[PDB]
């Protein structure tokens, strides 16, 4: 059984160093012709690859980020690193390095590179998010308006991830949906958390929201305005 | 570079049909192609390595065949699990491209957005920034289109958009959109809209409100 | 250029 797990920093600021380490277990880098690499996700965005190194230590990386980029092995510890520098927003993402199986061999003589032809075994991704935000919480602002009605609270400029948004203590759920945050380019992130009712329970609706990180909790009620 | 192409990027099924999802390469690739599975939160998962062979332990009503320039993989039988986002990848030149993946959903029928647009609060005003935020309620299918519009003038740059997950029950998506602006620039217009385009749509909807009318 | 298995 092969297993693999990334580690490193979730958190670093814009122009800084990142260092990602890959640990694994089911298999060593001086396999023959066996290959760790490392693949990216930017949230809701599509694979991005990266780079990938072998046993007999052959290098490649992704044209596009070459320059900043640097994998290694250290075959006695079984790691892999990826040194990228010089990191900005855009490098926020989930990493994940991963297994390619070298060729099959049969008494020492290779036979088949099908098996080559994909990355087999995946770690679970880390998560690193590109920042030069120090911690902070939101404000929260009213959101206020088949003939459903609408209404909410804007959960605006805190860091870092998560934060956590009731409505009524938790005793409203339908209709109830919570976005998930953007990171905005000031390096804050932004979320809108909204419910529909009918619009005759215009019944009172107070959004609860919590950041931990900054120890910041605030409840909010919303109404339909005008006094 | 080479270009991995997948078709379609989204696609609506339900429990036991049979999907088929396409992958073309921009220069041939001979059979050094994988498909993946992944599913939300969780790493993607290896179906079919060099075009065609099964990975051992995945489910046989995963399939896989094409070499060069086009690929398919195809699923007989989609199971719950199979709500998913599909991507292919290519090994045979380096950077080992990946295609932009394919989500498949739970299908139900068509819904319109419910559409709502939200003036800034006189609270957030007092610190300097305007948000207006617009929300298109549980429609289906997800591709969605919202324009902001100020005054007549098209938006561009200065706002922000999330999607909820497809609800488990409703079978619906959800989306919020956020307009920022300085206080200052809030105050220099008036008809704020938010302009709404979707398949449910008979033609675009339009959302909006005059500053500080009151 | 062309993968480190490629013919």
């Amino acid at each position: 059984r092969i297993t693999l797990k990334e580690s490193g920093p979730p958190l670093v600021k814009p122009t800084q160093t990142l260092t990602l380490t890959c640990s694994f277990s089911g298999f060593s880098l001086s396999d023959f012709g066996v290959g760790v690499g490392w693949i990216r996700q930017p949230p809701g965005k599509a694979l991005e690859w990266l780079a990938i190194i072998y046993s007999d230590d052959d290098k490649r990386y992704s044209p596009s980020l070459n320059t900043r980029l640097t994998i290694t092995k250290d075959t006695s510890k079984n790691q892999v690193v990826l040194v990228m520098t010089r990191v900005s927003p855009v490098d926020t993402a989930t990493y994940f390095c991963a297994h390619r199986r070298g060729p099959t061999t049969l008494f020492g003589v290779p036979i088949a590179r099908g098996p080559v032809n994909a990355m087999d075994v995946w770690g679970q991704g880390i998560t690193v998010t590109i920042s030069s935000t120090s911690t902070k919480g939101p404000s929260v602002f009213p959101l206020a308006p088949g003939a459903a009605a609408a209404l909410g609270c804007l959960v605006k400029d805190y860091f870092p991830e998560p934060v956590t948004v009731s409505w009524n203590s938790g005793a409203l759920t339908s209709g109830v949906h919570t976005f998930p945050a953007v990171l905005q380019s000031s390096g804050l992130y932004s979320l809108s958390s909204v419910v529909t009712v009918p619009s005759s329970s215009l019944q009172t609706y107070t959004c609860n929201v919590n950041h931990k990180p900054s120890n910041t909790k605030v409840d909010k009620r919303v109404e339909p305005k005008s006094c | 570079a080479l270009q991995l192409t997948q078709s379609p990027s989204s696609l609506s099924a339900s429990v036991g049909d049979r999907i088929t999802i396409t992958c073309r390469a921009s220069q041939g690739v001979t059979s050094a192609l994988a498909w993946y599975r992944q599913k939300p939160g969780s790493p993607p998962q290896l179906l079919i390595y060099d075009a065609s062979s099964l990975e051992s332990g995945v489910p046989s009503r995963f399939s896989g065949s094409g070499s060069g320039t086009e690929f398919t993989l195809t699923i007989s039988t989609l199971r719950p699990e199979d709500f998913a986002t599909y991507y292919c990848q290519q090994l045979h030149f380096y950077p080992h491209t990946f295609g932009g993946g394919t989500r498949v959903d739970v299908r139900r029928t068509v819904a319109a957005p419910s559409v709502f647009i939200f003036p800034p609060s006189d609270e957030q005003l007092k610190s300097g920034t305007a948000s207006v935020v617009c929300l298109l309620n549980n429609f289906y299918p997800r591709e969605a289109k919202v324009q902001w519009k100020v005054d007549n003038a098209l938006q561009s740059g200065n706002s922000q958009e999330s999607v909820t997950e497809q609800d488990s029950k409703d079978s619906t998506y959800s989306l919020s959109s956020t307009l920022t602006l300085s206080k200052a620039d809030y105050e220099k217009h008036k008809v704020y809209e938010c302009e709404v385009t979707h398949q449910g749509l008979s033609s675009p909807v339009t959302k909006s409100f005059n500053r500080g009318e009151c | 250029e062309l993968d480190k298995w490629a013919n």
